[PDB]
């Protein structure tokens, strides 16, 4: 057996890496956590430091409030009996207000009120986390590609829980907070709209989801195959092409007739993943607002 | 034509079969013995699909659909127009996919690189074979396989899934989906991270790998590292396809009920199945 | 022609523009295409070359502008073996010494890669303030065995990527007392030895040497890793 570079053979450790400083406010960095030998077989062993500023604290607090709001509901649905809690944990569900309430915020607590409180907490948690991904990159002088990619995921979540219900006329169209119930919601969504397989934006979304697994399999395997020439040091291969970048390009050129560069493959990658939730959000947005039956809609076109 | 750095790599050697007989390029494409094999299986499979289009009586690609044999044919051969073309096309596709993998091995050898890429591609071939070979044989009929048509094969997914209730409740399906979602999340983050270092703010020098590690520690308290992320992308995508094949090989072979039943074991344990209220009492 | 129709049509036009941008971004190295004699090919394809972009390299190392006029900057000891294109080019010497085929190296800069602070990224442990082995088999002092099953030498140090806390090269002392670097990814650290499948014992001395005992430049890494990987093809009469 030749070494495959899937797991590290020999771990080394030095003083803890405190990281680049740039324009980061060092007051808000934690100390260093423990080194993990276990993780060190697959990647880096160091844990921490983490950065915890105002937006991070706002996000963690909000997110826990969202979590606690759902859990308190689950305890109440379990008659406060811990055994029913664990037994039916996957079955409990914090559902939205009934359609009678329209877009009102005056549903009683047990009849959709708590869902609206939970969703608010989730709204604050996600958007303040997004602000964090922007500012953490700005403080280090980096491009904003991570915040822009996160926006694509946020888009689908916003359409599911906020934009589409608003255009439909009722919070009852939103997604419940529950393991099994949100699955049942997804299934009923497709049934109600005439089979989501025939929503071409759903088709596009699937092609990119599959395409993302295809591309990361290709790119992860390619980089491991040229790690024997330092291939994973992708930034310096961008600044000064080495035999790793040439052989990686030539494998794919000889195999399928064209190739990428060490920088350009990361543009293929970011766009392949981002298009999943981009196309998906559009397809959900048009369902019930413009198109009631995708199969029938599909029939009268291609 | 050659890339500007390509000539020095175009040496003889590395083939598995045929010596220097097929050791050459057509344009950018390397040939090799398994390039010839790939052409053979693909061309013939394309001819058959053309034949099946004539028998079907349509030239539009959205209507062409090559069906497998009726369930009554069991695991036996079928006449061409009654499930036989599907059988021969499946033979040619399998040959093409496997030939492609062995051509990649030869290219790996001429370039002196690891074999990770054909090894990863083999997982996709195994998923395909799970649906058209392993599962149908285990259930006893070629007609449990999917049809070769753009829209008919979507209908097959829906037919098969709803046969078992809401397929969402298949627990190996849950794990597969989790890997697919986590993969696209990791891919978006990795592409973004590298581009954000090579293309930093206006007025700045290129960032270093230490900035990438620092960004992710600041963000979530851990950086997997430049090698680990490519290990991780490989792991996530292959695990997604492994559990996909697993979730299908067990459906109709060791499980026949509505998948939501599987969890009702957790619900009807004798030490809490009878407690009133809640959801399951 | 409803709104959903307009949207799906619009998306496909956006997708085609995206594909055209992505493909041109991926032609910043290695293009224009050349003929096998090195003159530019007549058929360059339907995508044009992108307009140049510039990278400002850290630590005062200059700028990079791509695409730009390309050059191998090294002799290539190969000869054309056919009038028609599409056939292999054959080595005119020793392909492992001449660095062609799977033994190829690229003329990268003869400078070490630096970390975020401007210090050498890769260092021998004995110069690496505070570094040490933490898990797995410590190979220092182990003997190094080639694919001929003879011993070539023994491990006298580990070269570590400081910022990423990773072992990248083994430093191996040969019978004459000189040393060579061996890429971590091409060795198997076993309980009683380091085994190297790519090279026979008598090919270790031909691993290219580095000019300083405490740093390795990008050019040196490419020559070293190219040489070692070329042994998979060219040391095969000894495997
Ligand atoms: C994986 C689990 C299911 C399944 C469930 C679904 C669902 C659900 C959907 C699809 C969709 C598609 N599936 Mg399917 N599909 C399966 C098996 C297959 C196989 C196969 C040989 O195993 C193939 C070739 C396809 C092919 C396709 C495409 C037509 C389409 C987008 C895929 C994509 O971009 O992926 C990622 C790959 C890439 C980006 C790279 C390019 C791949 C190219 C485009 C594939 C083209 C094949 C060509 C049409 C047929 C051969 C032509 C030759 C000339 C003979 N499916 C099995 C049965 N598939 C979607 C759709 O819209 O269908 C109409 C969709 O919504
Ligand atoms: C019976 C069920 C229906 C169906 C109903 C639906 C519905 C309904 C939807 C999908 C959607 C999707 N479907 Mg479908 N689907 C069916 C059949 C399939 C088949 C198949 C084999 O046939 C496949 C492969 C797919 C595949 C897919 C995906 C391409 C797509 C979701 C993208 C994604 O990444 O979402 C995952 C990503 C997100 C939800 C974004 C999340 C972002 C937020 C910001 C994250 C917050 C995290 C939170 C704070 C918690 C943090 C915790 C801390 C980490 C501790 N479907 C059938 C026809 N499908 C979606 C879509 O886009 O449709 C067009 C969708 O809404
Ligand atoms: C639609 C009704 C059911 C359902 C029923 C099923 C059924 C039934 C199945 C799945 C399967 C899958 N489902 Mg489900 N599923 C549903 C809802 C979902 C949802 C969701 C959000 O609701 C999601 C995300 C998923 C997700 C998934 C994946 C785990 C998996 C498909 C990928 C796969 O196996 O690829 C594997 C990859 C391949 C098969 C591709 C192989 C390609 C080959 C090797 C080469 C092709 C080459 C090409 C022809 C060459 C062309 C020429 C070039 C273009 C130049 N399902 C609902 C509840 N689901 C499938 C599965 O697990 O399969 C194992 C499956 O059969
Ligand atoms: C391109 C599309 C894909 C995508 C992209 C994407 N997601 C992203 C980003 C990007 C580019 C980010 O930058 C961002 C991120 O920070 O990544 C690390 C994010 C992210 N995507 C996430 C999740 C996520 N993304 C998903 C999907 C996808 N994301 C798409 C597939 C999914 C699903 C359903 O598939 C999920 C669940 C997060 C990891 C992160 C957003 C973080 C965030 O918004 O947090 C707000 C909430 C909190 C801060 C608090 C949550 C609290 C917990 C719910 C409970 C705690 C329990 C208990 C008290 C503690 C446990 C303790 C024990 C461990 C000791
Ligand atoms: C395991 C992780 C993912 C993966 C990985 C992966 N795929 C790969 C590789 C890797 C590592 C390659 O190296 C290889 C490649 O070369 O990529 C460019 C490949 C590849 N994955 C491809 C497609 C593909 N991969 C997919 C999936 C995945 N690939 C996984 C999710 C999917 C889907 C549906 O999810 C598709 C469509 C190809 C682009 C390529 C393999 C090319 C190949 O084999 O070429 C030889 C064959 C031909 C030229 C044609 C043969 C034609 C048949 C004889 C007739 C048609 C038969 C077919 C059954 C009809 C189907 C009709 C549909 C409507 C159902
Ligand atoms: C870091 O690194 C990285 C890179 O790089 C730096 C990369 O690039 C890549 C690669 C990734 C990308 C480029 C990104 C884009 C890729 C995707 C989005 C994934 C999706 C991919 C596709 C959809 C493309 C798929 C296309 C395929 C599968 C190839 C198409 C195939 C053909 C057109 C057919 C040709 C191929 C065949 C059949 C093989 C055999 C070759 C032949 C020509 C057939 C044989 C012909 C003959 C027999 C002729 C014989 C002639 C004779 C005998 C006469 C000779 C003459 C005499 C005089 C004697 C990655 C991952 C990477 O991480
Ligand atoms: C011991 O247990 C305790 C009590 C400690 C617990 O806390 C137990 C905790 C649990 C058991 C956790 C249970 C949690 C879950 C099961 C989570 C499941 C969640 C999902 C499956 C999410 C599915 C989708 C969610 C969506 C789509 C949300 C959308 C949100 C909206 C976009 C936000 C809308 C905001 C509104 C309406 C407020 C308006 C705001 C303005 C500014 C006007
Ligand atoms: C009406 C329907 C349209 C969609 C609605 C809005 C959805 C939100 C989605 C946002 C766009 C998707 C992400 C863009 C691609 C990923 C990022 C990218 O590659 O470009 C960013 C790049 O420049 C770097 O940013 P800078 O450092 O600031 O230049
Ligand atoms: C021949 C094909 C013609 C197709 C028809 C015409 C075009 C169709 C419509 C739309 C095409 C949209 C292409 C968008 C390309 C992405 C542009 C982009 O991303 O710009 C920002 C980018 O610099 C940031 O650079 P970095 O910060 O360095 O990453
Ligand atoms: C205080 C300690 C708290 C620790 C809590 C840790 C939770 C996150 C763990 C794994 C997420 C990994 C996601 C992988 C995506 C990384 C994308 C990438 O490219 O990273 C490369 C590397 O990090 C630089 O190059
Ligand atoms: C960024 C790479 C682009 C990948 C292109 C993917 C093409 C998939 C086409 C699927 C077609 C879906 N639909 C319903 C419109 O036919
Ligand atoms: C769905 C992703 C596939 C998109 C296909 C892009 C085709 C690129 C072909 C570029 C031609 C390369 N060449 C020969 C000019 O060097
Ligand atoms: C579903 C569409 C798939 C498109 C596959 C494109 C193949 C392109 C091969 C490029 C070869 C160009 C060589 C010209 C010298
Ligand atoms: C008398 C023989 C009748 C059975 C023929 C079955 C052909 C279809 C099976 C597909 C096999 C795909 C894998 C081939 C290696
Ligand atoms: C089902 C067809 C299999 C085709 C052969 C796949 C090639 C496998 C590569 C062999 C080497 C793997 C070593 C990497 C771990
Ligand atoms: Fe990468």
């Amino acid at each position: 057996a030749e070494y495959q570079n899937i797991f590290t053979q020999v771990q080394v450790r030095g003083p803890a890496d405190l990281g680049m400083t740039e324009d980061v406010n060092l007051a808000n960095r934690s100390g260093v956590g423990p080194f993990s030998t276990l993780l060190g077989w697959f990647g880096n062993a160091q844990l921490g430091p983490i950065y915890l500023g105002s937006l991070g604290v706002l996000s963690l607090f909000s997110g826990l409030m969202w979590f606690f709001t759902i859990g308190i509901w689950f305890w109440y649905q379990a008659g406060w009996n811990p055994a029913v809690f664990l037994r039916d944990l996957f079955f409990f569900s914090l559902e939205p207000p009934a359609p009678e309430y329209g877009l009102s915020f005056a549903a009683p607590l047990k009849e959709g009120g708590l869902w609206l409180i939970a969703s608010f907490f989730m709204f604050v948690a996600v958007w303040s986390w997004w602000g964090r991904t922007y500012l953490r990159a700005q403080a280090l002088g980096m491009g904003k590609h991570t915040a822009w990619a996160f926006l694509s995921a946020i888009w689908l979540w916003m359409v599911l829980g906020f934009i589409r219900p608003i255009l439909m006329g009722s919070w009852s169209e939103a997604v419940p907070y529950g393991i099994f119930s949100h699955l049942d919601w997804t299934n009923n969504f497709s049934l109600v709209h005439g089979n989501l397989h025939y929503n071409p934006f759903h088709g596009l979304s699937i092609a990119f989801l599959y395409g993302s697994a295809l591309l990361f399999a290709m790119h992860g395997a390619t980089i491991l195959a040229v790690s024997r020439f330092g291939g994973e040091r992708e930034l310096e291969q961008i600044a000064d092409r080495g035999t790793a970048a040439e052989r990686a390009a030539l494998f794919w050129r000889w195999t399928m007739g064209f190739n990428a560069t060490m920088e350009g493959i990361h543009r293929w990658a970011i766009w392949m993943a981002v298009l999943v939730t981009l196309t998906g959000g559009i397809g959900i947005l048009l369902s019930g607002t413009v198109v009631d039956n995708w199969y029938v809609w599909g029939q009268n076109h291609g | 034509a050659l890339l500007s750095f390509e000539r020095k790599y175009r040496v003889p050697g590395g083939t598995l079969v045929g010596g220097n007989l097929f050791d050459f390029w057509v344009g950018p494409f390397y040939v090799g013995f398994f390039g010839v094999a790939t052409f053979f299986f693909a061309a013939l499979g394309i001819i058959l699909i053309a034949w099946s289009a004539v028998l079907q009586g349509t030239w539009n690609p959205q209507l062409i659909s090559v069906y497998p044999p009726a369930l009554e044919y069991g695991l036996g051969g079928a006449p061409l127009a009654k499930g036989g073309l599907w059988q021969i096309i499946t033979i040619c596709a399998t040959g093409a996919f496997v030939s492609w993998a062995l051509r990649e091995v030869e290219i790996c050898r001429k370039l002196g690189i690891g074999y990770h890429i054909p090894f990863a591609f083999a997982f996709a071939i195994l998923a395909y074979l799970t649906l058209v070979l392993f599962r149908p044989v285990m259930m006893g009929a070629w007609g449990y396989a999917f049809p070769y048509g753009i829209w008919t094969h979507l209908d097959w997914v829906s037919n098969t899934g709803y046969t078992y209730g809401n397929f969402h409740y298949n627990p190996a399906h849950m794990i597969a989906i989790t890997f697919f979602f986590t993969n696209a999340l990791a891919l978006a983050l990795h592409g973004a991270l590298v581009l954000s270092a090579a293309n930093p703010e206006k007025g700045k020098e290129m960032r270093t790998p230490d900035h990438e590690d620092t960004f992710f520690r600041d963000l979530v308290g851990y950086s997997i590292g430049t090698l680990g992320i490519h290990r991780l992308g490989l792991l996530l995508s292959l695990s997604a396809v492994f559990f996909s094949a697993l979730c299908m090989i067990i459906t109709g072979t060791i499980w026949f009920d509505q998948w939501v039943d599987w969890w009702q074991w957790w619900v009807k344990l004798p030490w809490w199945a009878n407690i009133p209220g809640g959801i399951n009492g | 022609f409803d709104l959903a129709s307009l949207a799906i049509y619009s998306f496909w036009i956006f997708l085609a523009g995206l594909i055209y941008y992505l493909q041109t971004e991926n032609m910043r190295e290695g293009y224009p295409l050349e003929n096998e004699d090195g003159t530019p090919a007549a058929n360059q394809g339907p995508f044009p070359l992108p307009k140049p972009k510039t990278f400002i390299l850290p630590h005062g190392r200059g700028t990079l502008t791509v695409p730009g006029p390309e050059s191998e900057d090294r002799p290539i000891a190969l000869a054309r073996t056919a009038v028609s294109e599409g056939f292999p080019h054959a080595p005119t010497g020793d392909p492992m010494k001449d660095g062609v085929g799977p033994a190829s190296w690229v003329a990268r800069r003869d400078l070490p890669e630096l970390d975020g602070h401007g210090h050498n990224k890769i260092k021998p442990m004995k110069a690496a303030a505070g570094f040490h082995v933490s898990a797995g088999k410590n190979p220092i002092g182990l003997p190094v065995r080639g694919c001929d099953l003879e011993i070539a030498g023994k491990v006298v140090d580990i070269w570590v990527d400081i910022p990423e806390q990773m072992a990248r090269f083994l430093e191996v002392e040969l019978k004459d007392g000189s040393t060579r670097l061996l890429p971590m990814q091409m060795v198997k650290v076993q309980s009683n030895r380091v085994h190297v499948n790519a090279l026979s014992s008598d090919l270790f001395a031909g691993i290219p040497t580095i000019k300083s005992p405490t740093e390795v430049t990008l050019l040196e890494e490419d020559k070293i890793c190219g040489y070692v990987a070329g042994g998979l093809m060219y040391a095969a009469p000894k495997r």
